[PDB]
DNA sequence: GATGTGTAGCTACACATC
DNA sequence: GATGTGTAGCTACACATC
């Protein structure tokens, strides 16, 4: 049964290698020339030291913190090859597919 | 002119050709301290400060990258460096500098920090950005400041490293990492694993001091989300440690760094932390294959397989170097009997044929090294130690006899004869005993040998404590029952013939299998379950007869008993199918299929919801199964919110039903048919969950109806089959799903879940090629919600579209023949 | 040998703009 | 959120120069 079966399986795995996480990562995933140092504009100076106002350049104290800390959760590698594997007899395998 | 003017159009004029390139600034940093010398000379000193400030300031509005501004900062960070060189060099052996050359330094430094810091809150990124940056390549070399000015810096820059802007968010920690001697890396630490930037934590990674303390969250980064953050602990910080990795490092982690990086998902991963052992770690011990297996230790590491060969693949020259003379065998160790094992499985599957010849000892041989091994273990007397040591090297040395050449007569025999006086031995551990069952199978060559050899290895392992109860009862002691299963398992996993063929099982089945189900212990009736489990593979009659128990060891059995029980009803349908259900004598496959919902149902267990899970995966692919009440039963357990909290058994799906809908259209059909009732069943549980108000209320532990309802139109897209006939093209299984939730769109109550599908409905794939009749029908609904309803500006504007699409299409058709 | 040099390409990931 | 485009960090090969 292997002969094609071999391939089918191997399409899937690496078709699907970045997809194991499921969930919402189901999802394939996927100027200025020159400067005048010399003119005098210094108002724009007092431009630049401008007070925030209702600019909010800050961070919502929802995104500042993060339970998953970003890490990776674990891997069970499930690949085309821990299906065909039978549970109780491992060698042998089914010939799903077929 | 004035003073202060021609001051001015000096520093002026450096600005103005150094933004131009990087030639001269080797010139305009001598240029700036001659103006400075001349300034303070002539008493305007605050003058050349004033005019350098303003200049600096023309460039802080630029983007990142913008070329002039970094020119400009790579200047004033160079100037201040030259500066304090001159300092330090100076207070090393040259006397104090008469002209107050730390004072002028002191004072210039304070005050241009408190100026590019006026802009430290602009609402422009760019300027804040600008800001951090020229403090981040100027903070080595500022040297003693005020304290007033200290606390003025780790105040704005605590504020800055939650800004908005990651960029600006990247050069706060830059500021950072230099107060980090030991509240710096108290931060740092914090951003290392809650801030969203991959680059965030990144730069947090690698700049951090990486103290005994902060060892642990630098490596940790190791399963970080991002593929950079991933190769850089393998090629970046473990490189910086060099051997410190062996003695500043518990193996416990040790052994795990190693595990992902060869086993990770992303090639690039892989070789970083492949070439990691291989070429640095390798030179880094002076080329000793021994003391790097001594590192990674070789008895309780899992991964010394997986790391040897990416080794012998990176290096073929050290392969021909290895050293295995008769002269040793006699200090033998953990390292080298995996070496053993490691190089000649290495060879045979590569077929390096000139090894093969002489580099081994012959099978004759290598049984009289075994065997020494042996004796020494368990014939005669930091104890369990060296019991240990033994083992490992008997179960070395047996894996890599596994696989040997027996046309030689005479070291078969001789092996024979050593792996069945060492299966016999009673205190044998389980490690041992399931390699030495692998060898004696190899020796056969004849099923039924190999069989006869085995069942009398346990019968006379029972005969002889039934013979020993003789005293003053017929039956041997519990021990002797888990050593007679635990010999019959991987005899067992081995056979591949009917019961037929071979009656000395039924005996044994008789004799001990059976009485192990009927046991009060549970090990041992799992065991029994296994062996029985394995027989049944071989004669259907023996499944039928014991579907029936297997069914309720599995709903009244514990944990443990109901893990084992559930894999084996699997397995069996695996290999017969439904020839052991449904029929005269045969258990209704309707009460099984129950027995699956209630594991599958079953939260208290997550382990045994994943066998349900992958179990019955396996059964829809191999077309055993057909129920669509079953199939619909378990795309919700992936999406249900009471699963999600078990990992291992969304990968299980996310990998199972891809495949299983573009494996085959009859597959793929069945979805659709049933992918309509799934997304209301799920609708309600997310309107469930998100109204409801608990204190444990997770509501993001659930994907929302939109991205779901995405999910069902990818896996009913006809596209994505794998045999593409060509006849596909026509394939109406698209529609007919989507005309069933339009059927349903009527049964939901919340606006806001009825537009989460309208937006994404256009997502489907239209061809003239499809069967007419089936896209008026899916016009017609489209058409009678188009209008008789209440709709969002968006819904319509999306569901007019996908209207003029059909309509545009009836068009390409009836105007034909 | 190792050490640079230049050139080419790649991919997951940002930010830009609407 | 969906885009198009830019960017970061490699990764490889041909090479010199000592």
């Amino acid at each position: 049964m292997s002969i094609f079966e071999k391939d089918l399986m191997a399409y899937f795995d690496e078709n699907l290698n970045r997809n194991w996480r499921g969930r919402e990562h189901w999802k394939v995933r996927n100027k200025v020339l020159e400067i005048d140092f010399f003119k005098t504009d210094d108002s724009f100076e007092d431009k630049v030291f401008a007070s925030k106002g209702r600019t909010k350049i800050d961070m919502p104290i929802k995104n500042r913190k993060n339970d998953t800390h970003y890490l990776l959760p674990d891997d069970f590698h499930f690949s085309t090859d821990r299906i065909t594997r039978l549970f109780i007899k491992p060698g042998q395998k089914m010939s799903l597919f077929s | 002119i004035d003073i202060n003017t021609k001051i001015f159009n000096s520093v002026a004029e450096v600005f103005q050709k150094a933004q131009g390139s990087y030639a001269g600034h080797r010139k305009h940093i001598a240029v700036l301290k001659k103006i400075q010398s001349k300034a303070v000379e002539q008493g305007y000193e605050d003058a050349f400060n004033f005019w350098f400030d303003k200049l600096v300031t023309k460039i802080l509005p630029l983007k990142k990258n913008e070329i002039i501004g970094d020119r400009i900062v790579k200047l004033v960070a160079a100037f201040i460096a030259s500066l304090e060189r001159e300092l330090i060099l100076a207070k090393k052996q040259n006397y104090k500098l008469t002209n107050d050359e730390e004072g002028i330094f002191s004072r210039f430094v304070d005050q241009f920090i408190r100026h590019v810091l006026r802009g430290v809150e602009s609402p422009d990124k760019n300027v804040r950005f600008r800001v951090l940056q020229l403090l981040a390549v100027i903070m080595d070399n500022i040297g003693e400041i005020d304290e007033s000015l200290f606390n003025l810096l780790i105040l704005s820059l605590n504020k800055r490293i939650y800004d908005r802007e990651p960029t600006v968010r990247i050069q706060a920690v830059f500021c950072l990492t230099k107060f980090q001697d030991e509240e710096a890396t108290r931060t740092l630490v914090a951003s290392i694993q809650n801030d969203p930037s991959a680059e965030v934590r990144r730069a947090a990674m690698l700049n951090l001091i990486n103290d005994n303390n902060t060892r642990p969250y630098i490596l940790e980064r190791a399963r970080d989300v991002n593929i950079v953050n991933r190769r850089l602990v393998y090629s970046r910080i473990l490189k910086s440690m060099g051997r410190k990795c062996f003695d500043d490092i518990e193996p416990h982690i040790f052994d795990q760094l190693i595990e992902w990086g060869l086993e990770d998902r992303e090639l690039s991963v892989r070789n970083a932390c492949k070439r990691l052992i291989a070429h640095d770690w390798l030179n880094a011990l002076d080329g000793d294959l021994i003391e790097l297996l001594e590192k990674l230790d070789v008895s309780r590491s899992s991964v010394c397989v997986k790391a040897i060969e990416a080794l012998f693949q990176s290096r073929p020259d050290i392969l021909s170097k290895i050293k295995f003379p008769e002269s040793i065998w006699k200090d033998f160790t953990v390292e080298i009997a995996f070496l053993f094992r490691a190089i000649y499985l290495y060879c045979l599957d590569n077929n390096i044929t000139e090894m093969l010849e002489e580099n081994f000892p012959e099978a004759s041989k290598l049984s009289e090294h075994l065997n020494h091994y042996i004796l020494l273990r368990y014939h005669h007397n930091q104890s369990h130690f060296d019991y240990n040591t033994l083992e490992f090297i008997i179960e070395q040395l047996s894996i890599a006899a596994e696989r040997y050449d027996y046309s030689d007569e005479v070291g078969r025999r001789s092996m024979l004869t050593v792996v069945r006086n060492m299966l016999a031995l009673t205190t044998l551990s389980e490690p041992l005993i399931k390699i030495g069952i692998r060898v004696m199978k190899s020796l056969s060559i004849n099923e039924k040998d190999f069989v006869t050899m085995a069942i009398e290895i346990i019968n006379d392992i029972r005969d002889d404590d039934i013979e020993k109860q003789e005293s003053e009862e017929k039956e041997a002691s519990s021990a002797t029952i888990v050593l007679c299963l635990t010999r019959s398992s991987y005899m067992l996993e081995l056979v591949n013939t009917p019961l037929t063929e071979n009656i000395l099982i039924a005996s044994l089945m008789d004799t001990l299998i059976t009485p192990a189900v009927r046991n009060t212990a549970p090990n041992i009736r799992e065991l029994g379950v296994k062996n029985l489990g394995l027989c049944c593979l071989l004669d259907v009659k023996l499944a039928i007869d014991n579907m029936y128990i297997l069914g309720m060891c599995v709903s009244k059995g514990n944990a443990s008993l109901k893990y084992i029980a559930l894999q084996v009803i699997v397995d069996i349908f695996s290999v017969h199918g439904n020839t052991v259900v449904d029929g005269e004598g045969k258990v209704d496959s309707i009460s099984l299929h129950k027995i699956f919902y209630k594991v599958l149902k079953n939260n208290g267990l997550p382990e045994c919801q994943v066998i349900a899970a992958e179990g019955l995966c396996k059964l829809f692919l191999a077309d055993v199964f057909t129920d669509d009440d079953l199939f619909e039963t378990l795309v919700l357990s992936y999406f249900s919110p009471i699963n999600s909290s078990n990992e291992a058994l969304v990968q299980a799906f996310a990998f199972c039903i891809p495949v299983y809908c573009f494996s085959h259209p009859a597959h793929q059909q069945r979805m659709s048919r049933t992918a309509a009732d799934i997304l209301l069943r799920l609708c309600v549980l997310w309107d469930d969950l998100q109204s409801s108000v608990i204190p444990e209320v997770d509501r993001e532990a659930m994907l929302k109806p939109n991205i779901i309802f995405q999910q069902l139109l990818f896996w009913t897209d006809p596209r994505n089959l794998v045999n593409q006939t060509g006849s596909t093209k026509k394939d109406t299984v698209q529609l007919t799903f989507l005309i069933d939730v339009l059927k349903i769109y009527a049964q939901i109550e919340k606006k806001e879940i009825k537009k989460m599908i309208i937006t994404n409905i256009n997502a489907i794939f239209l061809s003239s090629e499809q069967d007419y009749s089936t896209l008026k029908e899916l016009l017609e609904y489209s058409d009678d919600i188009a209008e008789n309803d209440n709709l969002d500006n968006v819904s319509k504007n999306a569901l007019d579209k996908l209207r003029n699409n059909l309509n545009s299409l009836i068009e390409e058709i009836n105007e034909r023949s």
